[PDB]
RNA sequence: CGCCACUUCAUGGAAAUAAAUCACUCACGAAUAG
């Protein structure tokens, strides 16, 4: 046969740029370029190379010397029109009163983007307003316009029809064999490794897809984790409930891999910095690495404890760290590179600021490299080994010091850019291990060999069963 | 329109002055698409965005992409050189100032048609010049 | 002017896209580095995209009507939505923000959307047996391409029409009457002036409720998986959009393994011998329904594997 | 422009020493058009212009286009040769170097009235020459 | 729970390639000479 008719099935909404047209659905330009590199991938045997020979000698590349593309077409429709679309932000909000039917909420997300929205501002879809009985308890209103125009949606669809065309069968037969551990594997859309991809097929050429979660995730990646999340009976209602608590759940999980939790009242530490303060009991935190210099100069920073040193017990330390010395490297740049950090101030009234750059312009990105699979309700946490390239890289941070004023007669502008003369720790201050020089000897598939073990009375912090490790 | 042999020897003199031509008569293979990609942005698009698109630096491209501009001015000031008092009077046969940017000249001249036909003989010569040589 | 572009109050799309969108204002620069970066020129581009995008067309918009009498009845399909793409090539960029990067083809007269015959030519050639020359390049690529093409227009030709055995030789010859007008070994056949296959330029013939054209993003990550992706911006037809596909097409004779004209084909019928285990016919109507079906399996345009420029029927 | 013999000598000659005819008598038929579009492309393009193009040999053509340009100097250094020499004669009975291509031989040497029309003969030679042998 | 952003905005390839390069007809006809 020349064409596959492939029936897939949505399990966590989508985030679209695309979102006004009705017709929005998967798009092909993320499936086609991913799905060709997992076939070569696949034909291998775990080889990009090899993979790339096969198709080269069956003849099924567009081109033998330059891509990896495959000779195949791409098309993704919707069967039935119908979208649920969401709002996707990072905090907790009352919901509105009125509200259309397809309008739902994800408030606590991983997905922190288009946090405004959800703010005083006229261009906010739902406008906060001060409620009458109580001077509390925020109220909700809802703006049609606001939602319309608003950047990226979160859209949920019914199943809907991915076709592959070709005149080429054994690539069709091998696409008809790979297809299902590729969308079992792959994540589509923005913030897709927190979750927002997830999609299984259902049925291929009008067959059923009995193709097992547990044995495609075991096959093509390093480290495979599942959490069986406690379904509080429901199960049958309120699809919107069950994306609460699973997108929340991620949120829980994420903060407390590669940073704290200083929320209601528990602290549980980073386990990002425990890994690393443990093995080698020398690197230690960027954020504390941060916190120091501003403290050497008189600017007091909100918070009753000092920065963290040492694994455990509750000690604290707003001092020297011993008279030898300590090692600082950009930790957090491994799980997510970050670029700007805030640190708020005692007084209201203005923040400081932390700014990065690679201090040559090569790291400019990089993607978390864990993806987090969703498929009927389980949660799965999956991921290779890092990308080299980031490790042992220099960077330049800028201390700045922002300051907002209330209104007088315009309004808010957080307008001071009085940019921080701190002392530099100075380039090379050590070995080339000082301030920058992301960590040497790092291990993501150990990583989280160590990740998920820990804490008092014996239970997991991230409560996940070890399926592949 | 039929290229001059004078308007190739300009050409010719201008790729080798801006560093184009390498001393053992070769040049890299990308400044051929380079012209004629010029070329068709000139018709389709106009001298305005395609002399801008071309005069850029900070382009990640493959070669020097400049260059072509460069070599552009060097034509035009040339034609501009060999003008009769007959012709000074109708063209303008002031020459192009080495510094100047071509798009801040061709925009504070207006846009008239003198130097899109300068231009467009200048491009053909310069395809014609680079197809006189080998690509290495 | 604003919306349902008409010949009375509307600028011409092509003139807005080519010409007019690199005007220079008092205050607006991207000559300088600074100047293409900046959010004046954004703003700027992000006005004259508007402008593109602000318009629309009526289902009894004259000038479809016009197309529709003067290239016969249409083959109306819609558009799903990756959008539709067609003359990405053109030269179209300055290196600004917020500029379309990509090409468009717009009728120069009109200014309407549309897609050249030549485009519809080829796209509907490329999945026939015999679109591919010898030449000596292809050498390797020709035998597999040939058999495949092959099974594919035989499925095609007896799921439309009432035949139910072709040969290769059959199936070579229809091709390149169809598309040649001629015989797959060079020399002519004394074809009629009606029975010649003529492919005329699709157009955009109605946005029911919507603008015709939209903005999209392709943002090709880099082989370095670590450094910034770059962000294109282009213009596509939008989805649901009619887009007409005007034919002049014929009805083909097949005699034995040869193609036939109609004069031909009547002393063929009238001499003492004859097999109509020999003779096969294509209706007109019947090749217009084998183009529609090519049509919905491959589409049309530019990026189609990556799936823009696929239709359904309306 | 009448046949000249020699000249048809001059082409047959030439035709053969740059490898344009097989040990049997036969030629790349694309060589055909190439011959008959030269004239062409000399008439109506310029002269320059025309060497430019068949001389290339970065093209996308289905045979060594360049073999042309070498026999048509092969036959006008054949024409230099038996040129009456007397001070009145205004043929330059010089030979065009080997090193030297064709397209930069005019641009050095500015007197085209000669070269010219000795291109133009000597293209009608070898079109005239080139259907003794098999067009295969 | 409260607050909040910075990023990135075209490169590489194809730039014409083949077919026809004149064909057929007329190439002197009458008158004046014998």
């Amino acid at each position: 046969m020349n064409q596959l008719t492939a029936i897939l099935k949505q399990h966590t909404p989508m985030i679209h740029f695309q979102h006004n047209e009705s017709g929005a659905t998967l798009r092909a330009s993320e499936v086609k370029p991913l799905l060709d590199k997992f076939i070569l991938t696949k034909l291998g045997n775990g080889d990009i190379r090899e993979g790339r020979l096969y198709a080269k000698k069956n003849n099924w590349l567009i081109d033998n010397e330059k891509n990896y593309a495959l000779n195949y077409k791409l098309s993704i429709s919707l069967q039935k029109k119908s979208r649920l679309e969401y709002l996707i932000t990072s905090s907790t909000f009352p919901l509105p009163t009125e509200r259309p039917s397809n309008f739902f909420t994800i408030q606590n997300s991983p997905y922190f983007a288009q946090e405004k929205c959800v703010g005083i501002n006229t261009n906010s879809t739902i406008i906060l307003k001060k409620s009458n009985s109580d001077p509390r308890k925020k109220e909700a209103e809802f703006k049609e316009k606001n939602w319309s125009q608003i950047d990226k949606k979160g859209l949920e669809w019914q199943d809907f029809t991915i076709k592959i065309f070709s005149l080429k069968g054994d690539l069709i037969n091998k696409i008809q064999t790979y297809l299902p551990a590729f969308f079992i594997c792959h994540n589509f859309g923005t913030r897709n490794n927190k979750g927002f991809g997830s999609f299984t097929v259902e049925y291929i050429n009008n067959q059923k897809n009995i193709c097992n979660v547990e044995d495609t995730l075991k096959e093509n990646f390093a480290f495979v984790y599942k959490k069986k999340i406690a379904l509080s009976r429901q199960s049958t209602l309120d699809f919107i409930y069950i994306y609460n608590q699973i997108f929340s759940t991620i949120k829980k999980d994420y903060q407390i891999l590669k940073s704290g939790y200083n929320f209601r009242n528990e602290y549980i530490k980073s386990l990002l910095f425990c890994y690393f303060v443990s093995k080698y009991p020398n690197y230690r935190w960027e954020k504390r690495k941060m916190k120091q210099l501003i403290k050497a100069r008189g600017y007091e920073l909100k918070g009753d404890h000092s920065p963290i040193s040492g694994i455990r017990e509750n000690d604290n330390s707003w001092n020297d760290p011993n008279p030898n010395g300590y090692n600082y490297a950009y930790i957090r740049a491994i799980l997510g590179l970050a670029e700007q950090y805030e640190f708020q101030l005692e007084t209201p009234y203005q923040k400081a600021i932390v700014k990065i750059k690679s201090a040559n312009n090569c790291i400019s990105r990089y993607k978390s490299p864990l993806l987090f699979k969703i498929i009927n309700n389980s949660i799965y946490l999956v991921g290779n080994e890092i990308n080299t390239e980031i490790l042992n890289k220099p960077f330049q941070y800028s201390y700045i010091e922002q300051t907002k004023n209330k209104n007088m007669r315009t309004g808010k502008s957080e307008i001071t850019e009085r940019t921080m003369h701190i002392n530099e720790i100075e380039m090379n201050y050590k070995n080339r291990i000082n301030y920058h020089y992301t960590p040497t000897s790092f291990s993501l598939i150990d990583f989280m060999q160590y990740a998920m073990s820990y804490k008092k009375n014996g239970k997991n912090i991230l409560n996940y069963i070890p399926l592949k490790q | 329109m039929k290229i001059s042999k004078k308007q190739i020897e300009y050409a010719i003199e201008a790729l080798r002055a801006n560093n184009i031509i390498t001393n053992d008569n070769q040049y890299p293979k990308v400044f051929k698409g380079y012209i004629s990609s010029f070329g068709a942005a000139v018709i389709q698009s106009g001298l305005i965005p395609a002399i801008i698109f071309f005069e850029n630096e900070d382009n990640d491209a493959n070669a020097d992409r400049h260059k072509i501009i460069g070599v552009l001015k060097d034509i035009i000031n040339a034609m501009r050189q060999q003008y009769t008092v007959t012709d000074a009077t109708i063209l303008v046969s002031s020459q192009i100032p080495a510094n100047y940017s071509m798009a801040q000249y061709i925009i504070e001249h207006g846009n008239t048609d003198q130097l899109l036909k300068e231009i467009t003989e200048a491009a053909v010569a310069m395809k014609l010049a680079l197809r006189m040589y080998k690509s290495e | 002017m604003p919306k349902n572009y008409t010949l009375q109050n509307a600028s011409n799309l092509g003139w807005l896209f080519y010409k007019d969108y690199y005007r220079q204002e008092p205050n607006v620069d991207f000559i300088s580095t600074q100047g293409k970066e900046s959010d004046t020129t954004a703003d700027f581009f992000r006005k004259t995209n508007q402008r593109i995008t602000a318009y629309q067309l009526n289902s009894e918009s004259p000038l479809v009507a016009a197309f529709n009498n003067h290239f016969g009845t249409p083959l109306q399909l819609k558009t799903i939505y990756p959008g539709l793409i067609t003359g990405s090539g053109l030269p179209h960029q300055t290196g600004s923000k917020g500029e379309f990067k990509l090409g468009f083809q717009f009728d120069y007269t009109t200014g309407l959307p549309y897609i050249p015959g030549s485009s519809i030519k080829g796209t509907l050639r490329s999945m026939f047996p015999f679109s591919l020359k010898d030449k000596g390049s292809t050498k390797r690529i020709l035998p597999e391409y040939r058999k495949e093409r092959m099974e594919y227009i035989r499925d095609l030709i007896i799921e439309v029409t009432n035949i139910n055995e072709i040969s290769d030789t059959e199936i070579q010859a229809l091709e390149y009457a169809i598309f040649t007008n001629s015989t797959p070994s060079g020399k002519t056949i004394e074809f009629s002036l009606e029975e010649k296959d003529v492919f005329y330029d699709a157009f955009v013939a109605d946005s029911k409720d919507g603008v015709m054209l939209s903005d999209d993003y392709i943002t090709p990550h880099g082989e370095n998986p670590l450094k910034d992706p770059k962000p294109i911006l282009f213009l596509k037809i939008r989805p649901d959009v009619t887009i007409n596909f005007y034919f002049k097409l014929c009805t083909t004779h097949l005699y034995k393994e040869k193609v036939c004209s109609s004069k031909q084909i009547e002393e063929i019928k009238k001499q003492n011998d004859f097999s109509s285990s020999d003779y096969k016919m294509i209706t007109a109507h019947q090749k217009r329904n084998l183009f529609e079906k090519i049509l919905l399996c491959i589409g049309i345009g530019a990026k189609t594997n990556i799936g823009y420029g696929q239709l359904k029927k309306l």
